[PDB]
């Protein structure tokens, strides 16, 4: 059958978001979504992080 | 929100630490200007004392 596939939205500060990204990568049970448009930034992290 | 108030408080705390450091530097600059003004006033007072001494010496010589 088709599953429910509930949507989840999370927010907070930046370093806690990096830790929660490590968490949700360890707990990889949620597919991602952009949702960039309404009053948000792009989260271009760092060129040092890019390096 | 809770994270909203935490982020606003963190930005205000960073601005307050920067303002306190800049105000400490400005008060140090004011103290240094007061010390330089005190040294200049001491130099002018020693010059006035030497001028009065030389004037009294010239008057006694005449």
């Amino acid at each position: 059958m088709i599953a429910p596939m509930e949507k989840l939205v999370l927010a907070g500060p930046k370093g806690r978001a990096k830790e929660l990204l490590q968490s949700l990568q360890q707990a990889g049970v949620v597919h991602l979504e952009t949702l960039r448009p309404e009053a948000l930034s792009a989260y271009q992290l760092s060129p040092e992080e890019r390096a | 929100s809770k994270l909203e108030a935490i982020l606003s408080q963190e930005v205000e705390a960073e601005i307050q630490a920067l303002l306190q450091e800049a105000e400490a530097k400005a008060e140090a600059v004011k103290r240094e200007a007061e010390e330089k003004a005190k040294a200049l006033l001491q130099a002018r007072e020693r010059a006035l004392e030497a001028q009065y001494r030389a004037a009294l010496r010239r008057a006694e010589s005449a």
